[PDB]
């Protein structure tokens, strides 16, 4: 039991609704949600997330890299960098940019220009858990 | 009468929003429409001096402007396209031009030999 | 540190490369609005 | 007063009225798109404040654009400024917005750190105050505490200035009334003050 | 006035003096956009004259439009475009500006006198935008165009 | 005529280019100095009433400003600075005011010696 | 009007009232910038008295001047400078108004009567800035400085 | 100018074409804001002829505000009472039209020549929103209030 709040820079999602617990990829993991859960504050790692409906529904949606909050009340709010969900993700379109960025990581014996390669491997490749 | 009453009124419009000319280079793509018609059928009325033009020239001439045709031309070259487009016509189709004189309108059947006439010479004007 | 520190690089570019594959990763039905979104309108005076 | 000059101011003022009623209209569409624009970036950036807002924090140690002629909104964040430059330790000036780089220059030309440009002229989004953040760490100034002011939306006809906080120092910000929660890694804050302050920005140009 | 009035329809060829102008400092005091020739026609000057004092005519006239827009709500509110017909119109404005050699007590500099060919010449250039780097004053009171260049380099170091 | 031939032909530019560039912005690196310039000459033309001077004194303070050593002094003080190096170029150089006063000409000679008894002053006040 | 025109020629000291400024209750009507003597000279009033005097025509005349762009764009288009000369020149304006013991019927306050030294005096000090912190009316209708900051106090 | 100025002095009443009004179709172009009569006293004609009158006036300025709104800032940005002064100005905009029988010659349109007291009514229902219920382009171009009931059913 808490009110939830998830949206992004460019739109809303869920407005301080009755949720009963969610879904979050994190730094390390994943990292459920208890109806009346612990304080902490971690990151995000890309990937998917999902939510437990007030009557039971559960429809998918997918997170860049954002902020996730359990205040010590019964308040918790996700805070996404982006988020695409319903239809806007067409299909493996994208599972051809998981080539151009292992490709890459070999085309900088660099370190800045390399380290964040790698992320967009595991960025792009987390997406391929999709469709 | 039939060409010249929609032109009057276009640049009438074009009139009443020539304000945003300037601090208008982003406004709604409606009326952002009425500044380019207008720039242009203002171009088509310009004329040089001691060059009377015969009625049904006139007539295509601003056909071509007041029916859109010209919308995609650069407003520059608008002067040098009525002066060729002009000549073509009065060369070949003396045909429906000196028709469009005598019988006075713009017939069902000399509307289409006119568009005929400006896009495909447009088309090949701008390339 | 991590796989992506280290080198000095904030998680700031970290989050900002992530959505550089989410908007990758649409089409054209819905598009309209990521193009749109996103960039870098500023500029750097040290002049 | 001449007949000639009469019509002189006449057409001088009769241009002035039309530029104006025309730009009027520009702004009146840019804002009726930066409003919706905001109805999100408003839920967003204030739960970004869920948090800071239920554990105030102290210390035991200017945000626009570039476009003037709006008239009230460039003072307002200077009767907060010159105001809390003699209030105020010392921090060093650092605001977004050309405009306070004229407004704050012939008496405020010494602490300058990094101003920016093209605010206001593209309607900003996310990356836009990312991308003020990332320098603001990468051009290691010694981070203490926070003070970021921009002029929060009331109406069309009425706004209202505002100075909000962020804890600049993560060291600051895992104080004392702050331990109310877990896995407190000096890391996963490290990953959290500073996808906030990228998150007030945000809000705050907003 | 009745009395300078009367006198136009007496002339082929008027040139008429701008207090605003001269008040400039651009002497001669000529006002570009009152002053008319009879033979000011392509068929008499030619198309290369005519189609460019026509252009200047037009570039000033077009300056004088954006006079009270920008010296009241902000000058670089300006088009692209606008800046640009600022910036060489001021130039032309200026390049039009001559030491007379019957003034050199006032000027201060050398008398001038440019052959028509390189008149023509000189604002074609303008107009066309090959000097948009050079800066105004380098215009102001020489005598052919090049002379201006020659200021161009003088002002700088 | 040598410190003010041309600065009426100037002082008819630099008034309108500080009308044209009123507004706080950005303008070139020729128009930068006009105006830097300026406002400090128009406080030499301020005088005092039934008190003429003699065209020796005038050329002396003319000079001061127009071969550029004010042209780093705020306005609100080249008052107090004329009504004192003039009595103070009275003083010991009688000397000076004896040619240009007779010849009526400035001299590279006459030159010469003002090029020092100026600079004698601006590092002896301000630096 | 040749009338008034003409007559100037013969005074030694012209005070010039304007409808403009009764308008706005500014009492005397006395324009600052058309009222004359020929005895506003240092050396018969002493160059402190004509020292103060100049440089309130002067703050006013240059209020005046930026009267025409405070009128179209408003007064946020004001530079910071600016926006003093405005607020101090506003206070003069109002601290010329005098209500006198005439008036006592219109004005229904008081009659003032000023004596040189306080007359010199508080302008000085306004023009020099002690009052920046003073709200306008404080200083409109009223007698020596005194009253000025006096008042200032009975509305906060 | 003396000529106008000393003609007014006579007129008892203004009747004001616009080529503007004649251009949103309107017959006859009269602006029914411009055009004014000495006799629009409650005290010379009715209590309801003059406050009906009123009525039709308020409205009829209401709404050219908000279509300075409508214009630019949003066409549901009026709340659902605006939404109505709109809708019911929009439709005496259209009752103050008429044919005239001259041009019955041209029009076909058969001429309506209206008495007073259904005009009066005509108006007065049309405010007090008997047909927010019916369209609008059915209240153009018709005799009294009758025909443009009767219009809006003969759109099947």
């Amino acid at each position: 039991q808490m009110s939830f709040t998830f949206a992004s820079p460019t739109q809303v999602f869920f407005n301080s609704a009755n949720v009963r617990q969610v879904d979050v990829p994190t730094q390390t993991g994943a990292f459920g949600i208890l109806a009346a859960h612990v304080p902490t504050l971690q990151v995000l790692r890309p990937g998917l997330v999902v939510v437990h409906a007030e009557d039971g529904t559960t429809s998918k949606y997918f997170v860049s890299s954002g902020s996730v909050t359990v205040n010590a009340d019964s308040s918790v709010q996700l805070l996404a960098e982006e988020a695409v969900t319903l239809d806007m993700l067409d299909l493996g379109a994208a599972k051809a940019n998981l080539e151009k960025a292992q490709s890459e990581l070999l085309g900088a014996a660099d370190e800045a220009t390399r380290a964040e390669i790698q992320i967009r491997i595991e960025a792009n490749e987390a997406l391929v858990k999709a469709l | 009468k039939q060409v010249a009453g929609t032109m009057k009124l276009e640049l009438a419009q074009y009139r009443e929003v020539a304000a945003f000319a300037q601090f208008g280079s982003d406004l709604d793509a409606a009326t952002q429409q009425l500044l380019s018609r207008g720039v242009r059928l203002t171009e088509l009325l310009k004329q040089g001096q001691y060059s009377p033009m015969a009625i049904e020239e006139q007539v295509a001439v601003i056909y071509a402007g007041v029916r859109g045709y010209l919308d995609k031309l650069e407003p520059s070259k608008i002067t040098k396209f009525e002066n060729a487009f002009l000549s073509h016509v009065i060369s070949q189709h003396q045909a429906l031009l000196g028709k469009i004189r005598t019988d006075g309108k713009i017939s069902e059947e000399s509307d289409a030999k006119l568009k005929e006439i400006v896009t495909n010479f447009l088309a090949g004007f701008e390339a | 540190v991590a796989y992506w520190r280290q080198a000095g690089l904030s998680y700031i570019r970290y989050s900002q490369i992530c959505a550089k594959a989410v908007r990758d990763a649409l089409k054209t039905e819905f598009k309209a609005n990521a193009m749109k979104t996103s960039g870098s309108t500023i500029k750097i005076v040290k002049v | 007063a001449t007949l000639k000059d009469i019509t002189r101011r006449l057409k001088s003022i009769k241009n002035i009225q039309k530029i104006t009623k025309s730009m009027k209209m520009v702004a009146a569409a840019k804002y009726a798109r930066a409003e919706r624009e905001l109805k999100p970036a408003r839920v967003y950036g204030v739960g970004s404040l869920a948090l800071y807002e239920k554990a105030d924090i102290k210390t035991p140690e200017g945000v626009s654009s570039d476009r003037g002629l709006c008239g009230a909104i460039h003072s307002s964040v200077a009767k907060q400024m010159k105001s809390e430059a003699a209030n105020l330790k010392e921090v060093k000036i650092i605001g977004v917005g050309d405009k306070i780089r004229s407004i704050l220059h012939r008496t405020h030309s010494d602490q300058f750190l990094v101003t920016f440009k093209e605010v206001g002229r593209r309607p900003p989004t996310f990356g836009d105050a990312s991308v003020i953040a990332l320098e603001l760490l990468n051009s290691g100034y010694e981070f203490d505490e926070g003070s970021i002011i921009f002029n929060r939306f009331r109406s069309v006809i009425s706004y209202k200035t505002e100075e909000k906080p962020i804890f600049s120092l993560d060291t600051i910000s895992s104080a004392e009334s702050m331990s109310i929660y877990d896995d407190i890694d000096a890391d996963v804050l490290r990953n959290y003050q500073e996808y906030s302050l990228a998150n007030i920005i945000y809000y705050s140009l907003k | 006035d009745p009395a300078p009035a009367t006198t136009f329809a007496h002339l082929d060829a008027t040139t008429v003096l701008s207090r605003a102008i001269a008040e400039l400092g651009i002497y001669p005091a000529v006002d570009p956009l009152d002053s008319t020739s009879r033979i000011m026609d392509p068929n008499i000057v030619g198309s290369e004259h005519y189609d460019v004092a026509r252009g200047v005519q037009k570039i000033l006239q077009d300056y004088k439009s954006l006079q009270d827009i920008i010296a009241i709500l902000g000058m670089d509110e300006l088009s692209e475009e606008d800046k640009l017909t600022v910036s060489r119109a001021r130039k032309i404005q200026r390049f039009l500006s001559q030491p007379f050699q019957v003034a050199e007590v006032f000027t201060g500099h050398l008398g001038k006198l440019v052959p028509l060919k390189e008149t023509i010449k000189g604002f074609q250039q303008i107009l066309a935008g090959e000097y948009d780097h050079l800066p105004e004053q380098a215009f102001y009171m020489v005598g052919p165009i090049e002379e201006a260049v020659a200021k161009a380099d003088k002002l700088a170091e």
